[PDB]
RNA sequence: UGCUCGC
């Protein structure tokens, strides 16, 4: 889940050779960097 | 009166390719390999035996390579073409079998046809399937009929197998040592044993060094020990000279110090030199005195043979050898290393036959120990080999070292690397330069700048110009037009004519007779053949033999007058190159035999046999007198050149006028073709390879030369021409930069296609569980396909024809975790790109086990822009800086505005008068519909180009009147307009272009990963340390070395110094005094590991104020 | 669901379904591409 | 445009929109279109003969 | 691989006068005699029609037909 | 055998003789083209043995 | 790890 909204959009979108799983509705990064 | 001329002279080029040339030298070397060389290994280990249980053996009759077959088929095989073997990612290989006789219970049982092994076939070879094929064949079999072949395909890559050069063996040789001592080498090499034995003059006397003695020891010593106990023999076998004899006294004293007098006292002597190899097994039982001699008799001087124990020919082979040093001792006459007369070419056929020696080797071993283990304790049912020949041996060494490219032969103790290399596939001329290439011995790791030379001696034999710029400049080369290697002799002839000549025997004279002045020794291959008197009437009588045929044209003759030594080489590997026969200031070739030769009444070989081209080596050219062309043949004259072109290369060959260029130019002219882009043969669209350059409208050279045409060039070219005028413009064009046009770029001009190969594997595991592709996961709310899905097709493959963009997938590849319901995690082949892709193709193909490989082949269509490398067949490699509209590009009278503007103060320091000529005879040939040649040394004068262009209403210089199309006014100086064969590089912007966000780091350190491919940064090296240390810059230095890249927060305890862990010390198990501390991460990786090391660094912490 | 493809020298349409060993009728040639796809693909002629 | 083969087939429709030249040359309407200063060569003196 | 539709200098459009050129070629008119009638003035359309080799019937033998 | 992309910038470069007066600009997007301001070109060839 | 390259 999103630690700011609270939702379950959590998407791995890796943006410019950054792994990034990231939330999809308000956009927060849950975790970042492998 | 000028001497007559055979204009048609160069006509003998081609005929000479027609049987030999370029490519046939590995074809033939393979041919010989496995269908003489492979019978005659056969032979040497025809029967192998155990031990134990005697009368039993194995006998080998027969061996076969065969027709290339797969083995894909279930105990079936079936004929499979190299483009399927490319594309099944598979080997080319055909199955060596044998017949052969076994004994099981002492009945003979004999098999006809029993397979062991698998051969890599090499390509247009005596057994590959290309060989003796039309090119509709070729085409039916999707092969280029201009493919050069010669290279082998294991598991669908293309290696070849890159000649080796090295020293020639069984030759002394006299150098300098580190002290500068003159001392003398010699690596005497046998089909069994290598042995480099030395001798020095540390202390002006002569020691003998080996690897098997102790200690060096006295040569006088070693005389005593070989037979000959009277000092004055040794001192006559030495030389009769007084300061010889001088020199040699302290030997002689040295000697008579000692109380060795007899052959027995020598021989005891030596053996107290001797060391056992480590407790050799056996009883020696007073080995003494009979390991000395047999060190003497075998290891010593192994070239030399010994015909039962009669050290006559070695002694008398020392004695020159010491002779040798004397002379050099004085005079400073040290032979070189980098003579290349003394080296000597291994092919592919050598190295193949000596690792298939090694491997059957190998395989007999195994075999007579599995025999050993099994046939006298297992049961009364008979041991046979058949259930024990392991078919997968020879398969897998030859695949491993052709593949991997490492050679290791423990029976020569032969480790050597970078024997087979991947080729080339950037263009038909990287490809055809490549298999031509010659690495080196020296194996550069470092500054030797003594071989890197380019050596007067690689005159026709190997081209000057070509060599990779860079660390391997001068030790990477590549052989000449015209040129051929020699093969093995059988020698028998050579010693029968010898004899025959008068050479008298060097065991019916003493060594006295080595020391007069016109007695001249006779060698062959290393070995003292003889003395003679009067040389030149045996060097005339035997070239003349040659030249009737009784002898081989391969076997060379050489005479050196200073140390007064007549050499006859008959080893393979030396370099030959055909030369005109001049008698009598008159060449024997004439018109009416070229006359013959165009009309095909006489081919090279009737020139051959007709005495009228002959082969010479490099040490038979060291005394023959070659004339370039027919009016320097003077009085004495024995050869005259056939063509002076030939001395370039292949790469170097598509050079126009390239004698009016500068070295470094053509350098990196050809370093530059080794990478232009191009066609690659008529089979490149079914051809996928994991990187391939294509131009989209590729154009032959309007100036080309007779190389090209030879090559074949023309048919498959790798640039195109382009109205080039030279001109400063907008100043966008400093340094190498080119202006280019933007109509020409719109209308086709520069467009390039690159393929890449994207392959996957679904393989089945040792569980009866297999790789499965999932469709495309359809999204319920559009009851479509996702986007990243979006490309997939039916059965989770993407079809060809979409666009591919970054981030998605092309197979959804799934495959299971348990090696009880199966449990399949999704590893799908995402795509990573930074611009987008076209599927052409994709390939699904089955192998024998059961793995599916599907290759999707990826095109993307590419325009000239900024950053775009081009040159201009010149070696002017320059930079795309500034793309103008055509209404900008200044226009001539007729309205034609130039494509490429390039600077023309890079003509100045580079001196490229070439380019100039190349584009004056390109102008006069486009207007008068002609293609002149830029040939080496020759090609079309300027004179007729200027009356071409004089007679077409343009001017004779090339300059043209021309209108500034920015302001409308005319230019005050006229401009330099052509056309220019422009090729474009496959050194692209787009590929190069790299930006790293913070990204991922590697797990050892957590730093930025290498490469581009794995997402990494740019490395601030020392050197950059160095340079903002001198600026002074350090919270800029601090932000880069420690923030930006290793930045990490460790706690260390105030008390024991040592680091903890989330507030907490476990040393002192307490955490009042741990605080925090920022540290880059190599450095606390760093304290780790000398903590590991018992070298604990304690850190003793204080406030920041 | 009709899974097509092509053969290498055959050129003719054959239809496999999962999990079968890639061969081709009346040939025994193992190189089998995939047919181009239906879908509407937009180009420039840039 | 190009050439076939028997099985092979070309199937599109092409989109045509109005465009000048500066964009990109497929839609010059020149081929080519220059203008050059009138010649006017003088003779500084007679000359006759050969 | 194919001849290009139009020049790369000056863009005459040259694609439709390759056959004819061979044609030119398989009578008796040379290259010159032949560029000068199909109405080549300029040396550039004279260097792409000469220059340009004809590669599509080549992979058209490979092709899968 | 020719490739999609070398194709359509074949088919770009060659000239329509349509007169460019009669017609518009296409606005800024707007790729399904309106009656104004496009023109389509239909090329549907298949090659067969005689 | 090897090797071919790019300056
Ligand atoms: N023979 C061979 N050795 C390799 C290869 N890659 C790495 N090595 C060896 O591993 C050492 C370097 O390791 P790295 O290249 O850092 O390995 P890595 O890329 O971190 O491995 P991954 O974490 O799996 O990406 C060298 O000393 C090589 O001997 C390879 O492709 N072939
Ligand atoms: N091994 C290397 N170490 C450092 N810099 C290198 C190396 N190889 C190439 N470079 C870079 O390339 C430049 C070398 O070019 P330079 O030698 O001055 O001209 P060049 O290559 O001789 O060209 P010409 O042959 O004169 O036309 C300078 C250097 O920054
Ligand atoms: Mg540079
Ligand atoms: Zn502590
Ligand atoms: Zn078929
Ligand atoms: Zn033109």
């Amino acid at each position: 889940r999103c630690p700011d909204c609270g939702s379950t959009e959590l998407v791995e979108d890796s943006h410019y050779s950054q792994s990034q799983l990231v939330c999809s509705d308000c956009g927060c990064v849950v975790t970042e960097g492998v | 009166a000028p001497i007559p001329t055979v204009e048609e002279k160069w006509r003998l080029l081609p005929a000479f390719l027609k049987v030999k040339g370029l490519v046939k030298q590995h074809i033939d070397s393979f041919n010989y390999f496995i269908n003489v060389e492979i019978k005659k290994i056969m032979k040497a280990n025809e029967k192998v035996t155990s031990d134990a249980d005697p009368m039993w053996y194995l006998k080998y009759l027969n061996i076969y390579v065969g027709l290339p077959d797969v083995e894909e088929s279930f105990n079936v095989t079936r004929p499979v073409s190299p483009h399927e073997c490319r594309l099944r990612d598979m080997t080319y290989s055909a199955p060596i079998t044998v017949d052969i006789e076994y004994t099981r219970g002492s009945q003979r049982i004999i098999r006809n046809a029993l397979p062991i092994g698998r051969m890599p076939i090499m390509l247009r070879s005596s057994n590959c399937v290309l060989t003796g094929k039309t090119p509709a064949e070729f085409a039916k079999l999707n092969e280029c009929p201009l493919d050069p072949g010669g290279y082998f395909i294991v598991k669908g890559v293309e290696k070849v197998i890159l000649i080796q050069e090295q020293l020639s063996k069984n030759r002394i040789i006299v150098e300098a040592d580190r002290k500068g001592a003159v001392g003398a080498s010699v690596t005497s090499s046998t089909h069994e044993k290598k042995s480099r034995t030395n001798m020095a003059v540390k202390q002006g006397r002569f020691y003998l060094r080996h690897n098997t003695l102790s200690e060096d020891i006295p040569i006088v010593i070693i005389f005593k020990a070989m037979g000959v106990e009277s000092d004055q023999e040794i001192v006559q076998m030495i030389g009769t000279e007084e300061h010889v004899m001088a020199a040699f006294g302290p030997s002689l004293e040295e000697c008579q110090k000692a109380q060795i007098f007899t052959q027995m006292q020598a021989l005891k002597y030596i053996g107290n030199k001797v060391r056992r190899q480590r407790m050799w097994g056996g009883g020696p039982k007073k080995t003494k005195i009979e390991e000395a001699r047999e060190l003497l008799a075998s290891t010593i001087l192994t070239h030399v043979p010994v015909k039962e124990f009669n050290f006559r020919a070695k002694c008398i082979y020392t004695a020159v050898m010491v002779r040798r040093v004397i002379l050099a001792q004085g005079d400073n006459k040290v032979d070189d290393r980098d003579y290349y007369g003394n080296k000597r070419l291994e092919l592919a056929g050598q190295l193949l036959s000596l690792l298939f020696e090694d491997l059957f080797k190998k395989f007999n071993s195994e075999m007579k120990k599995i025999a050993d283990q099994v046939i006298p304790k297992q049961r009364a049912a008979q041991f046979d080999v058949v259930k024990h020949m392991r078919q997968d041996q020879i398969t897998n060494g030859m695949v491993n070292a052709i593949s991997t490219g490492n050679w290791s032969l423990k029976r020569f103790k032969m480790d050597r690397q970078g024997v087979t290399q991947v080729l080339s596939r950037l263009s038909y001329i990287s490809a055809l330069g490549m298999m031509t290439r010659i690495s080196s011995q020296f194996e550069k790791t470092r500054k030797v700048s003594g071989p890197r030379s380019l050596q007067p001696s690689q005159w026709g034999m190997l081209c000057p110009s070509d060599t990779p710029e860079g660390e391997a400049c001068g030790l990477v080369k590549n052989l000449a037009l015209m040129t051929h290697i020699t093969t093995d002799m059988e020698d028998g002839p050579i010693v029968k004519l010898a004899s025959n000549l008068g050479v008298e025997d060097v065991n019916l004279l003493c060594g006295e007779e080595l020391s007069y002045p016109n007695v001249f020794l006779v060698f062959l291959n290393g070995n003292i053949l003889g003395v003679i008197r009067d040389h030149k009437k045996l060097v005339n009588t035997f070239r003349l033999m040659r030249r009737a045929g009784y002898i081989n044209e391969f076997v060379s003759i050489s005479t050196n007058l200073t140390d007064r030594c007549v050499y006859i080489s008959s080893d393979g590997g030396r370099l030959c190159r055909p030369y005109i026969i001049v008698k009598k200031q008159k060449p024997a070739v004439t018109n009416k035999h070229m006359e013959e030769l165009a009309q095909g009444y006489r081919n090279f070989e009737d020139f051959l046999h007709e005495s009228l081209v002959e082969y010479l080596d490099v040490n038979e050219e060291n005394d023959c007198n070659i004339a370039l062309y027919e009016h320097t043949i003077n009085k004495d004259t024995t050869h005259l050149e056939i063509e002076p072109f030939t001395l370039l290369g292949v790469c170097a060959g598509l050079i126009p006028y390239p004698h009016h260029n500068q070295s470094p130019r053509n350098t990196y002219q050809c370093a530059m073709g080794k990478q232009a882009m191009g066609t690659i043969g008529y089979n490149q669209r079914n051809r996928i390879d994991t990187l391939m350059y294509l131009l989209a409208y590729p154009q032959k050279p309007m100036v080309k030369t007779k190389t090209i045409e030879l090559i074949e060039f023309e048919k498959l070219p790798a640039g195109q021409n382009a109205t080039v005028a030279v001109m400063s413009y907008s100043g966008y064009d400093i340094e190498d930069a080119l202006v280019l046009n933007k109509a020409s770029l719109d209308r086709g001009f520069g467009r390039c296609l690159v393929y890449k190969n994207a392959k996957c594997t679904l393989k089945r595991y040792t569980n009866q569980t297999f790789d499965k592709v999932m469709g495309p996961m359809l999204d319920a709310a559009t009851r479509k396909p996702i986007w990243r899905h979006e490309i997939l097709d039916a059965d989770g493959i993407c079809s060809p024809g979409e666009k591919v963009e970054n981030k998605q997938v092309l197979v959804n590849k799934s495959m299971p975790t348990v090696t009880q319901q199966p449990q399949y995690k999704d590893v799908p082949i995402t795509y990573k790109g930074a611009t987008d892709s076209y599927i052409e193709k994709v390939m699904i193909s089955s192998n024998a086990e059961d793995a599916f490989l599907i290759k999707m082949l990826l095109r993307q269509t590419r325009r000239p822009e900024i950053g775009d490398k081009f040159s201009s067949r010149h070696g002017q490699k320059g930079v795309c800086g500034l793309i103008v509209p055509q209404e900008d590009m200044p226009f001539c009278d007729s309205g034609i505005c130039p494509d490429i503007i390039m600077n023309p103060h890079g003509f100045p320091s580079r001196m490229t008068v070439g380019k100039l000529i190349e584009l004056l005879a390109g102008k006069a040939g486009v207007l008068d519909g002609r293609f002149h040649y830029g040939t080496a040394f020759g090609g079309s004068k300027v004179k007729d180009v200027c009356e071409d262009l004089v007679r077409h209403g343009y001017n004779y210089l090339g300059k043209d009147y021309v209108t500034s199309g920015i302001t409308g006014e005319p230019l005050e100086a006229y401009i330099y307009f052509g056309p220019v064969y422009y090729q474009k590089l496959k050194h692209m912007v787009l590929d190069k272009m790299h930006a790293r966000a913070r990204g991922p780091r590697a797990v050892l350190t957590r730093q930025p990963t290498e490469g581009r491919s794995r997402d990494g940064g740019l490395r601030l090296g020392e050197m950059e340390r160095d340079c903002l240390i001198g600026y002074g810059a350090s919270m800029l230095l601090l932000e880069r070395l420690m923030i930006s890249s290793d930045a990490f927060e460790v706690d260390v305890c105030g008390q024991c110094g040592l680091l903890g862990y989330s507030g907490w010390c476990h040393y002192c198990k307490s955490s009042c005094h741990v605080s925090s501390l920022r540290i880059p991460y190599a450095c606390k990786l760093l304290f780790q590991e000398l903590q590991s090391m018992n070298i604990i660094p304690r850190l003793k912490l204080s406030k920041y104020n | 669901q009709p899974m097509i493809y092509i053969c290498g020298e055959c050129h003719t349409e054959n239809e496999i379904k999962s999990r079968d060993p890639i061969r081709c009728r009346e040939c025994g040639y193992r190189i089998m591409y995939k047919k181009r796809t239906k879908r509407l693909v937009v180009f420039d002629a840039r | 445009i190009a050439q076939l083969r028997p099985g092979q087939e070309i199937d599109l429709l092409m989109h045509c929109v109005k465009g000048i030249g500066k964009d990109h040359a497929k839609f010059s309407p020149v081929a080519t279109a220059s203008y050059r200063l009138l010649p006017d060569i003088t003779l500084l003196e007679p000359v006759e003969g050969e | 691989m194919i001849i290009p539709v139009r020049c790369f200098t000056c863009g005459k459009i040259v694609g439709n006068k390759w056959e004819a050129y061979l044609g030119l070629l398989q009578a008796e008119y040379t290259e010159g005699d032949a560029l000068d009638a199909l109405g080549l003035k300029r040396y550039c359309c004279r260097r792409m029609l000469l220059a340009h080799v004809d590669l599509i019937e080549k992979l058209l033998n490979y092709a899968p037909l | 055998i020719v490739q999609d992309e070398i194709l359509a910038h074949r088919l770009g470069l060659i000239p329509i003789h349509a007169d460019p007066r009669l017609f518009e600009y296409r606005n800024q997007g707007d790729e399904e083209g309106t009656e104004i301001d496009t023109l389509q070109f239909r090329l549907q060839v298949r090659c067969t043995r005689n």
